[PDB]
RNA sequence: AUUGCCGCGAAGCUACCAUCCGCUGGAUUAUGGCUGAACGCCUCUAAGUCAGAAUCCAUGCUAGAACGCGGUGAUUUCUUUGCUCCACACAAUAUAGAUGGAUACGAAUAAGGCGUCCUUGUGGCGUCGCUGAACCAUAGCAGGCUAGCAACGGUGCACUUGGCGGAAAGGCCUUGGGUGCUUGCUGGCGAAUUGCAAUGUCAUUUUGCGUGGGGAUAAAUCAUUUGUAUACGACUUAGA
RNA sequence: AAGCGUUCAUAGCGACAUUGCUUUUUGAUUCUUCGAUGUCGGCUCUUCCUAUCAUACCGAAGCAGAAUUCGGUAAGCGUUGGAUUGUUCACCCACUAAUAGGGAACGUGAGCUGGGUUUAGACCGUCGUGAGACAGGUUAGUUUUACCCUACUGAUGAAU
RNA sequence: AAGCGUGUUACCUAUACUCUACCGUCAGGGUUGAUAUGAUGCCCUGACGAGUAGGCAGGCGUGGAGGUCAGUGACGAAGCCUAGACCGUAAGGUCGGGUCGAACGGCCUCUAGUGCAGAUCUUGGUGGUAGUAGCAAAUAUUCAAAUGAGAACUUUGAAG
RNA sequence: ACUAAUCGAACCAUCUAGUAGCUGGUUCCUGCCGAAGUUUCCCUCAGGAUAGCAGAAGCUCGUAUCAGUUUUAUGAGGUA
RNA sequence: CGUGAAAUUGUUGAAAGGGAAGGGCAUUUGAUCAGACAGGCCAGCAUCAGUUUUGGUGGCA
């Protein structure tokens, strides 16, 4: 007989299987549609989620009852030091799907990306890319033989970049290598871009600007094995229930004589790749300057780092992106910041944002001071001796 | 009688061609099908699109991954027609299916090999004029096949080179036929003519 | 005998997920290996070339004890002892019939071969 | 004092009890129409065709076939002198089944191909199909030895010149020279005894082994270590 | 289609008749199960059907507007919170876009609960000489096992 | 049309039909002056062959008994094992090899506690489950030395 | 309710291998033949007796008194 | 502690293994094995007999 009372299903069938991701670095499954007229540019950037802070800004939203008055909004900071371009890959259109034809690498690779190709770096003879580095001997005659191949064929051009993890306060020493589709210009111009940018560093402000809707691609925080009550949000069984109440009472009818795939069942929660969209950038912060955390209405010579460092992460000494709200993943985690796959024009996008005040109090507690000078001003002279 | 027989799928009814192919594989013949996107099915496009949606709804209820597999590509649609006319669960059936390759378009090396037809299964020879039919490529794109455009693009590049090849073959056979034309009235030519050659 | 054993990394050496550390079993085996190497030394065998050529563990007769169950029931609680035997050894370092026509072909091949 | 109790309590986890975010293209149903016969009128329908639903299929998102696929890096000697590529010598291993040649336009079919010409067309003229029953090839101790004539062609082998082909290119078109053979034509010799037939063995994969000619001189796992991870495996880190 | 509908059979209905469909009613049968398929209801959870309550797009009206009524595509998406009752069913309060109907062994007891039925205690009414009877009321009354296979949710993994 | 209605041929194949062989059954017969010694024997002719419950007939095998083979055997009896061979439609019989160590067969008859897959059969033995469920109540153990082949668990000291 | 884990009549042994129209099982091969679930009666309706169907033993004879059939002739019947 | 079966097990060898395994008919392959020279094995052709099948052609009503 029927359910006797209708309720929506617990969970979403399109995020299945709720298994662990195949890699910690979530992969980009779709790039923005390419417009050949525009200048050749990157479509994604790699960064490490440092943590979250709080801002104050004036709401510019006519019709809203909080129009032209201050709001407090959470933001997420991703440390984005300038990635290094090390290679290029061309993709030929095939009836079996997009397929790579050949790859070209830079003459010299950093040790932090040579570590990536290894499992035991200390034990290795560091032999990686030694013979490929001999292809540049006379005039690099084998290298233009492959770039001409990419220019002739390869209706899609991607570029190999790696993070500068030696600059971020991580404990990894080993870069993350990714492919970013290269949009704009002809196929030759994309390869021209790639050749000019070998062994070079591309900054984050060249890819992203303020008020831009960007997408966040990261593997979420892991939680191990989880029961159905928290993994799927099903109703807890009553207190009188024998042999367990954090369960699902009926996992199927007699017929079909199987448990269906759509029944909420226990297992891994978290460590899933997710692609969240429409995350506005609030500050494309530059790293080679003080007053990272200063606004026009503050003028305090403070950086973006909270008073005592980002919790579990460290300070910030490089470029960063302030993005509104929360993004998938946790602190210290690699994240892909991707340009929007469509042009949004719903007045949430196209709303220029001017920050008034960025919170730099300590996230290690109920921090009530923004700068050390402010703490020394309020508290005064302490017993601590110089 | 060729070691490999390449069948140009254009203008062929799907069930009549695949029944021909099924008998050929079980008789030991290697068959290669090309241009499966150009195959035909009798009946209107909407009627055939409705039959594929009746196929699409058929799936194992408790697990859709272990259920019937709804292949969208025209070559795989053709392959599904073939299976059902081949006892594919036996070792002999798996040996017959190992003798068949189907393709969208004409990939290498079949681009430079002679293609045949099956008049026993041709749409223009079997259907009554005025009967609506359906093209497999249009049907497949309507149900999720993702490569109609690139197949059409790569077929245009193949057809240009193939047309250029035929011009350089039209010229050569024109010269060969002229050499044979002047070879007539000789002593050898009149003896061959009296012997049927 | 490995159903519902735990998994370990140290099984990668042999291509399995399930491997254990039977300390009691190891001690019995290495005691017999030490005895066999003693026999090889007594026999005069060269120890650097020795290898386990045959090792076989058989089921010994079981030793019986009881266990006490719910509702006044008694079940067996029984050992599974082992008969073990091993041997060490040194590492060691057509009329054809042809028919008349077959022979004639071989004759015809030879009288024109160079 | 089985966390003795009380207040506060960082971190971690967590709450529509907190905050952020939740995409846009096409094809359609019903229906409304266009043109338009049947039925000289009419007609959304018969042939064609326009719009159009929370529909459907894609875009996007999740997983990635553990017997789907691709690109790229490094590939172990003074380490039972190991590895790989090429060639020829010998063994085993088997064959979903060689027995002259898979011999390449595209499109239409109530239309086409080939040739020719012009004023270059959706042109004129001629011819063809009515099946590949074709075309090419095919004679020689399973194809020997040898003398010429005619012609400067055909064709094999390696070698070399240049170009084209990325859908799975791995193939096609080529220049030039050398070296064979030529049944285009005319000769000379040899074949027997496999005994009246016995597939009468001529093919192509793979695995070794040996010989002689080039080429390169690493990793991975366990153990230790981290915690962006975790029941265990696994994952992510670090260490001369 | 006799009539109703001011006139007008068919906007909406529709007598007298008659053709069907469904298996969520209840009858009828006794084919399976008596070396036993756990017998009500609820809770929980998933899925399916359409005979569509709402929502999307429409066609008709005795459609001026508003609100309604009839009908089509359509099951994509939703269809509630409570008083009383063990209740299924029912009734009322109230919110809502709506509070549509059903199936899945009258879905689902090694998932629960045990209010009900349905053992043994006990009381009442009627009936019986009596022991006792009552699909009459009332109260108390043990809910066992998965570690196997499959399925499902997650996690490894030889060989290329 | 590989759909519907109808018509014409060709083709496919049942343990069915025809012919032949072989087995058995039944019936009808032949066969004695050496049938060129098996007369319940040999031979000729024709027909027939499904089968539960059941009936009958002819045989196979086991324990023991009378007779016989002046049968086998410590130069190996019986038993057991043997993807080794032969005979019988079959019940079964016979042989080779290995193992073993003391009795056992063929034939004519007699006799029965005489043939097993079942009976939730009886007794004994052994599996998968499975190195699994588990060895989680009673607050709690630690360090060194001694002894010992071996110490979380023994002894002593210190501590908690 | 309790009366030794036994209570709407304990336990032990014997009568006792108690009876059972009821359930289960009932052990080698081949050959030939080969059914019934219907009649009547029964405290009969899950049973039995009786007749029928079947096997076996045959006996008296040797092509007939015959026949799940027709024809010819002559009756009978009260359904469509 | 005579012999020393089976169930069940270890080692070795052989074989095969996409959600059972086992079996019937026939054959391939691998392994293994018996007998016969005073006909044994497998075949080919011709002329016939029996049973059939598939043609060609002739003469009549
Ligand atoms: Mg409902
Ligand atoms: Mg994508
Ligand atoms: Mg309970
Ligand atoms: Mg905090
Ligand atoms: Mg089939
Ligand atoms: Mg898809
Ligand atoms: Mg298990
Ligand atoms: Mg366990
Ligand atoms: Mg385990
Ligand atoms: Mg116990
Ligand atoms: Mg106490
Ligand atoms: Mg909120
Ligand atoms: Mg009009
Ligand atoms: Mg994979
Ligand atoms: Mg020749
Ligand atoms: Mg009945
Ligand atoms: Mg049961
Ligand atoms: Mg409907
Ligand atoms: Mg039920
Ligand atoms: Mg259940
Ligand atoms: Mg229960
Ligand atoms: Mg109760
Ligand atoms: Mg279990
Ligand atoms: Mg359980
Ligand atoms: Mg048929
Ligand atoms: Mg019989
Ligand atoms: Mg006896
Ligand atoms: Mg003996
Ligand atoms: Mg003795
Ligand atoms: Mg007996
Ligand atoms: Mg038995
Ligand atoms: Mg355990
Ligand atoms: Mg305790
Ligand atoms: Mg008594
Ligand atoms: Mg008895
Ligand atoms: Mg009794
Ligand atoms: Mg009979
Ligand atoms: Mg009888
Ligand atoms: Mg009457
Ligand atoms: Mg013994
Ligand atoms: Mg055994
Ligand atoms: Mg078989
Ligand atoms: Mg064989």
């Amino acid at each position: 007989s029927h359910r006797k009372y209708e309720a929506p299903r617990h969970g979403h069938l399109g995020f299945l299987p709720r298994k662990r991701a195949a890699s910690i670095r979530a992969r980009v499954k779709a790039f923005p549609k390419d417009d050949r007229s525009k200048p050749v540019a990157l479509t994604s950037f790699l960064g490490y989620k440092a943590g979250m802070t709080t801002i104050v800004r004036d709401l510019d939203r006519p019709g809203s009852k909080f129009h032209k008055r201050e709001v407090v909004e959470a933001v997420t900071v991703v440390d984005t030091p300038p990635v290094v371009v090390v290679g290029v890959v061309g993709y030929v259109e095939t009836p079996r799907g997009l397929r790579s034809l050949t790859t070209v690498w830079a003459e010299h690779l950093s040790d932090e990306v040579k570590r990536r190709f290894y499992k035991n770096w200390y034990k290795s003879k560091k032999k990686a890319f030694t013979k490929y580095s001999a292809k540049y001997a006379q005039d690099g005659a084998g290298i233009e033989r492959e770039l001409a191949r990419i220019k002739k064929y390869a209706s899609v051009v991607r570029v190999l970049v790696h993070t500068q993890i030696r600059k971020t306060p991580l404990a990894q020493k080993k870069a993350h290598l990714a492919e970013i589709q290269l949009n704009g210009g002809s196929i030759s111009e994309k390869v021209d871009w790639a050749r000019e940018h070998f062994e070079k560093t591309v900054a984050v402000d060249s890819v992203f600007e303020q008020n831009e809707m960007i997408d966040a691609i990261a593997v979420t925080k892991g939680h191990g094995f989880e029961g159905v009550t928290h993994r799927w949000g099903t109703k807890k069984l009553p207190r009188k229930t024998h042999r367990g109440l954090r369960k699902v009472a009926c996992i199927g009818a007699w017929h079909p004589a199987h448990v269906m795939w759509s029944v909420a069942r226990a297992g891994q929660r978290g460590y899933h790749s997710r692609t969240s969209i429409n995350h506005k950038i609030y500050r494309v912060g530059k790293g080679d300057d003080e007053a990272n955390g200063a606004t026009s209405f503050d003028r305090t010579k403070k950086t973006i780092t909270p008073m005592g460092g980002f919790v579990h992460y460290g300070e910030i000494k490089n470029d960063f992106i302030m993005v509104k709200g929360c993004i998938p993943g946790n602190r210290k985690r690699i994240v892909t910041l991707r340009k929007s796959l469509y042009t949004n024009t719903s007045r949430k996008a196209l709303e220029e944002v001017s920050l008034k005040w960025i919170d730099t109090a300590s996230k290690f507690g109920k921090g009530r001071f923004q700068t050390p000078a402010e703490k020394h001003a309020f508290m005064g002279t302490l017993k601590k001796d110089l | 009688v060729e070691p490999v027989v390449v069948i140009d799928g254009k203008g062929h009814l799907v069930g009549r061609l695949a029944s021909v192919v099924a008998k050929q594989l079980l008789n030991g013949q290697k068959i290669v099908v090309v241009r499966a996107e150009e195959l035909n099915i009798s009946g209107e496009f909407f009627r055939n699109k409705l039959k594929y949606h009746d196929f699409l709804r058929k799936a194992t209820a408790f697990n859709k991954t272990r259920g019937p597999f709804h292949f969208r590509a025209p070559s795989r649609i053709f392959y599904k027609a073939l299976r059902g006319m081949v006892s594919h669960k036996t070792a002999r059936g798996k040996a017959a299916l190992e003798r068949l390759k189907v393709f969208e378009g004409i990939p290498p090396p079949y681009d430079k090999k002679k293609r045949v037809v099956v008049p026993q299964a041709l749409r223009v020879l079997r259907l009554k004029p005025g009967r609506k039919y359906t093209t497999l490529g249009k049907l497949s794109t309507s149900v999720g096949w993702k490569y109609e455009d690139v197949v059409a693009k790569l077929e245009a590049k193949r057809k240009v080179s193939s047309a250029e090849y035929y011009a350089k073959k039209r010229a050569f056979t024109k010269k060969v036929a002229s050499a044979n034309a002047t070879a007539a009235e000789s002593d050898v030519a009149k003896q061959l003519a009296a012997l049927g050659y | 005998f490995n159903s519902s054993i735990g998994r370990t990394a140290q099984g990668k050496e042999f291509g399995v997920t399930k491997a254990r550390w039977p300390a009691k079993s190891v001690k019995f085996v290495q005691g017999l290996l030490q005895n066999a190497a003693a026999n090889a030394e007594a026999k005069g065998l060269d120890a650097t070339k020795l290898y386990v050529s045959h090792i076989q563990v058989n089921q010994a007769p079981k030793q019986r004890r009881r266990t006490y169950r719910a509702h006044g029931r008694i079940n067996k609680y029984e050992s599974s002892p082992s008969h073990i035997e091993l041997v060490v050894t040194e590492k060691e370092e057509k009329v054809v019939r042809l028919t008349s026509r077959q022979r004639g072909r071989i004759a015809a091949q030879k009288r024109i071969a160079a």
